């Protein structure tokens, strides 16, 4: 009963507040690592079909941004990801 | 700690006399062996309130009054308790201009004030009106020379001109400021702004100038006049130009009325050596020796101490500062001079560059006047209806930069 | 000066709720006392921007900054 929106928009409302608002990188990365394994376990659900349909691309995407920025370190690819997760945020919300 | 203990760090701005300052804390140091360190660098009137934040600050700043207020509201300065004998020792209107909230925060050291210098062998009779500058410098620029060059990219250099016919910062109503009664986009203020843009557009003047400009130009001849204060003398000295300080030029028919600065020193709230810079400022700096030190490096103007002011008052030069002070009026310490100095700033840069319209300009410059954190610059009008309210969403196109 | 970040170089534009501490300050008074259809330059402040802390990568501490804005149209 509880939904794949539901867990990005609180996910989104923390990591964005945990990053913007206490410079916690690396407890953001804590808050949306296993959203991103939620996914990646794939939807079994009616909701969550759709929703993957939706955003799965999007949000796959923004972890790659994640990912390049744990190497390269330059906080550029940090925001492209964040770009992708506003655009989802905005359409759930 | 981040401020040293036993010595004494001082900011003053670099236009000022630092190197007379620096003997008066060498005197300091033979009598008590405590170090005195004058620094000099550059928009300290800005990084003061930055550094001071934190408490790792200077001991003493070196500012006119007007910063102070803000300076006081942040509790960046310490509550100077100066003794009732020494209190008499200075003139009493120089108390009152270092007063915030019935408290006083800073030593006032000298007034300062514009006034209209000029070369006494280009031009024998130096202009009583503004309005006969445009003829003079078509006149001079027949000889190769100009008529004036004054800064204008700070606007405590225009602003005579502005309040000339009755422009205003803010009102002063019963013996305080009214922050919402803003008097920048005033008919006064537009005459004296469009004069200023006329004379650019007409090439009497170039809106390019700047201090340094300005000064070397006169210092070497090229123009007739100049717009400046007292410490700007002593290079003019050593220039080898006959000149004369003079009252500044009556705009339709109304004198000059340049803010009057007084150049004053706070103690830093977070310095440990509060007592050891009230010694310096009471028994070293505030003497007729102490102000003589500073006065021979870079002229103070007149100063606050009565018995050094008695002496300096025989001097033309000052008389002439103290004329243009009188049709002045004393700058209010309050916080919103910091946004009323910047409001003024953009909307002179802007009018003189032609990136706006005398208008255009005051009208941004009105709002902002008053405007401590944000300062909008408008680059082309809306419907001027359609504001939005807490709650809805805007969308908007943006570019982000740093200063 | 220099360019950290612009809407027009992503061609899609940005929106956000005002009145709700969403944005920095400067914005937030800037903004709201800006008209539909209008572009403004607004100078905001440290003490209405990221302050001493900054924000690591992209704005140094005590950096005045500076936005190039049009308000598009209300939502
Ligand atoms: C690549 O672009 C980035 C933003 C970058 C960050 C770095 C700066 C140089 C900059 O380039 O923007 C920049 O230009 C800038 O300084 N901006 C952006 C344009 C508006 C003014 C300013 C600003 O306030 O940014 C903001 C600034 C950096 C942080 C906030 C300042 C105000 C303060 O009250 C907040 O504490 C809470 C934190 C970023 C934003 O405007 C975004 C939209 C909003 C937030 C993150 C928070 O309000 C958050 O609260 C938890 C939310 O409610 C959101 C909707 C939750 C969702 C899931 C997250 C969205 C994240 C979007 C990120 C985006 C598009
Ligand atoms: O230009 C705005 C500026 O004006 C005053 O600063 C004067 C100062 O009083 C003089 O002693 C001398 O240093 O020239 C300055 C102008 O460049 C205000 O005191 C200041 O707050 C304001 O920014």
């Amino acid at each position: 009963s509880i939904l794949w929106h539901e867990m990005w928009h609180e996910g989104l409302e923390e990591a964005s507040r945990l990053y913007f608002g206490e410079r916690n990188v690396k407890g953001m990365f804590e808050v949306l690592e296993p959203l991103h394994a939620m996914m990646e376990r794939g939807p079994q659900t009616l909701k969550e079909t759709s929703f993957n349909q939706a955003y799965g691309r999007d949000l796959m995407e923004a972890q790659e941004w994640c990912r390049k920025y744990m190497k390269s370190g330059n906080v550029k690819d940090l925001l492209q990801a964040w770009d992708l997760y506003y655009h989802v945020f905005r359409r759930i919300s | 700690m981040k401020i040293e203990e036993g010595k004494l760090v001082i900011w003053i701005n670099g236009d000022k006399g630092y190197n007379g300052l620096a003997e008066v804390g060498k005197k300091f140091e033979k009598d008590t062996g405590i170090k005195v360190t004058v620094e000099h660098p550059d928009k300290l009137e800005e990084k003061f309130p930055q550094v001071a934040a934190t408490g790792d600050g200077p001991d003493i700043i070196f500012w006119a009054h007007d910063r102070f207020g803000g300076y006081a509201q942040s509790g960046l300065l310490a509550e100077i308790t100066p003794a009732a004998a020494f209190q008499d020792k200075l003139y009493p209107f120089t108390w009152d201009a270092v007063r915030y909230n019935g408290k006083l925060i800073a030593y006032p050291i000298a007034v300062e004030a514009l006034s209209l210098i000029y070369n006494k062998d280009l031009l024998p009779n130096p202009p009583k009106t503004w309005e006969e500058i445009p003829a003079l410098d078509k006149e001079l620029k027949a000889k190769g020379k100009s008529a004036l060059m004054f800064n204008l990219q700070e606007p405590y250099f225009t602003w005579p001109l502005i309040a000339a016919d009755g422009g205003y910062a803010f009102k002063y109503a019963a013996g305080k400021y009214d922050i919402k009664d803003v008097g920048v986009d005033n008919a006064g203020a537009k005459a004296g702004l469009t004069f200023l843009v006329d004379l650019i557009k007409n090439k009497h003047m170039n809106a390019d100038t700047d201090y340094s400009i300005a000064e070397a130009a006169f210092n070497k001849g090229e123009t007739a006049m100049t717009i400046n204060g007292p410490w700007a003398w002593s290079n003019i000295d050593t220039s080898a130009v006959n000149y004369g300080v003079t009252v500044l030029p009556t705009f339709k028919g109304q004198p000059s009325k340049p803010f009057v600065g007084v150049l004053s020193a706070g103690i830093n709230a977070a310095s440990p050596n509060k007592e050891l810079a009230k010694e310096f400022l009471e028994n070293y700096l505030l003497t007729d020796e102490g102000l003589e030190a500073v006065n021979k490096d870079k002229p103070l103007g007149a100063v606050a101490l009565k018995s050094y002011e008695e002496e300096l008052a025989k001097d033309p030069r000052i008389a002439a500062t103290m004329e243009n002070a009188q049709k002045g009026e004393i700058m209010p310490n309050i916080p919103q001079m910091s946004a009323f100095w910047y409001a003024v700033r953009t909307a002179v840069i802007n009018a003189a560059s032609g990136r706006q319209t005398v208008d255009e300009a005051l009208k941004d410059a009105q709002t902002n006047a008053a405007a401590m954190g944000v300062q909008v610059e408008t680059i082309s009008p809306g419907d001027g209806r359609t504001f939005p309210k807490r709650g809805q969403t805007c969308v908007v196109h943006y570019t982000g930069m740093l200063e | 000066g220099k360019k950290f970040d612009s809407s027009r170089d992503r061609n899609k534009p940005f929106k956000f709720m005002l009145g709700k501490q969403e944005v920095i300050r400067g914005w937030e008074e800037g903004v709201a006392q800006m008209s539909v259809g209008q572009r403004a330059k607004l100078t905001i402040s440290p003490d209405y921007a990221y302050g001493a802390t900054g924000h690591p990568g992209i704005i140094p501490p005590h950096a005045t900054l500076v936005f190039d804005v049009e308000l598009l149209k209300l939502e």
